[PDB]
DNA sequence: GATCTGGCCTGTCTTACACAGTGATGCAAATCAAGTGTGAAGCCAGACAAAAACCCG
DNA sequence: CGGGTTTTTGTTAAGGGCTGTATCACTGTGTAAGACAGGCCAGATC
DNA sequence: GATCTGGCCTGTCTTACACAGTGATACAGCCCTTAACAAAAACCCG
DNA sequence: CGGGTTTTTGTCTGGCTTCACACTTGATTTGCATCACTGTGTAAGACAGGCCAGATC
């Protein structure tokens, strides 16, 4: 839905440089760190 | 975060947080083209570093006058580091499966893994505020997801 | 579900005795469609076609509420 | 914040951080309108009721149709 | 006597520039690997005698 | 293979303080519907 | 013979409407005390 | 207003822990300064309508 639309511009809007060389690289880092395993498993870490 | 790093490393005393040079370098273990990995067969019209990343999405692409002009901004990886990536950091979920489903962990393959794919544009992603409405800027992300990692031993197969 | 608020609409036209129909009738039937729904489950009836609004009209209490309009000596239970 | 909290304290075990009602209060106490005091003049044309905070910066004006209109927003403390 | 025109007067877009952010580099400084080896503090078992303060005859 | 004795928790009160999410009144905001404006023909018509 | 026309495609162009995000608000559950029975287990005798 | 009754407050004598330097000297990581580079909103800054009195057939 929108929802990648509204993450790709929070993570292009927060956390990101110019001249639109480093800012695609960036919001690929940050958008690849978002989505894994290991992150997520200490992130939800609550619960357990 | 470095502000918040220092003030509570000032308020308590002892460290409790990292500052950015740790985070960094944990973050490059956990990005993709870092780890070893290899290839029985020898992968025709494929590099053989083990250590590239982020790249151009153009491939080369030479965008000089004399050619046909294009302005899309395009960054990839390469699809095995992000393979090798994905099962590395789920290699403790496959580890707890393997060691839930009645068996040890000195197993060896073949793991046969299922793999979709995806890609959608996202429509407009811009922010322009000089003068309003400049251009409906259109962008597109194309990814994979894993869904399933089995192994067949003896007779049959289990989804690990 | 578009095909069932079109058989609706169709029903409330009773077109197997008006063969012929023009967009004044559909019209009208719509409106007596959207004033009884709107009386009856008092929802917001648009054309704007959702997945929630479907969802709402996929129900036995709204295949009653709507087939009674009609004089059906048989849509009734076919619409069943 | 509520999640940098509950996860550091589920990680640690020891709860470093503070929840959000310790943090209201912690707030309330530095707001506008908390501790006593008087003045040694009663301060005329000034309600002495002294537990005010964030009031209507229009001083209750007079927004209704027949009145002189005026469309701002306007949010203001008491000076004292 | 009645239009034409340079001169001011003033509410307009119009337009640059300095900084505020963003990450990432790059050294200089502090700190830590282990290595003995004393060796100065700190606390307790044994039982034995002073400073400081509030109440009652 | 089964009891005797030993080594550990549940059970409902009651009336609190504490905490962890669920909700609540809200706007803002993009992407599908589908409505419509033309664009281009096969046949009526001068 | 040439020209308007109804109809059929079709490429925009607006819009409702489903969600997103937020500080504040509202509960839904969780320790605490007698207490006398209710259970689970571990080991050992039998 | 002196003495009673607590309350601390020490005491050697021997007997335990327990880090502190002491360098050593070479990795490591830590802190802060620097770097590359656009976004934006602003206060100068012309600027042209507009309204004058001066000029003129
Ligand atoms: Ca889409």
């Amino acid at each position: 839905n929108q929802s990648g639309n509204k993450l790709f511009r929070r993570f292009r809007k927060m956390n990101a440089r110019q001249s639109k060389c480093y800012e695609m690289e960036d919001v690929l880092k940050h958008h690849w760190l978002y989505t894994s395993k290991y992150l997520q498993k200490f992130m939800n870490a609550h619960n357990a | 975060y470095h502000k918040m790093y220092r003030t509570v490393k000032a308020i308590t005393g002892r460290q409790i947080f990292q500052p950015l040079h740790a985070l960094r370098n944990a973050e490059k273990v956990l990005l993709p083209g870092y780890h070893p990995f290899e290839w029985q067969p020898p992968l025709k019209n494929v590099s053989s570093r083990t250590d590239v990343g982020i790249i151009d999405g153009l491939s080369g692409l030479a965008s000089s006058v004399d050619e046909y002009p294009v302005d899309t901004i395009a960054k990839r990886f390469r699809y095995d580091s992000a393979l090798v990536s994905a099962l590395m950091d789920m290699e403790e979920d496959i580890l707890e499966g393997m060691r839930s489903q009645d068996l040890d962990d000195y197993l060896n393959g073949p793991f046969t893994v299922v793999v979709k794919e995806s890609c959608d544009g996202m429509g407009d992603v811009s922010e322009k505020h000089g003068s309003g409405p400049a251009v409906p800027e259109k962008a597109v992300r194309f990814s994979f997801t894993v869904m399933r990692i089995t192994i067949e031993h003896g007779s049959q197969n289990v989804k690990v | 579900a578009a095909e069932f608020y079109k058989i609706f609409q169709l029903e409330i036209g009773e077109v197997y005795k008006h063969p012929n129909a023009s967009k004044e009738e559909r019209k009208r039937w719509q409106a007596t469609l959207d004033k009884h729904l709107r009386k009856r489950m008092n929802l917001k009836p648009i054309m704007r076609m959702n997945g929630n609004f479907a969802r709402k009209l996929m129900t036995q209490e709204t295949v009653d509420a709507v087939c009674e309009l009609i004089p059906s000596e048989e849509r009734h239970e076919a619409l069943r």
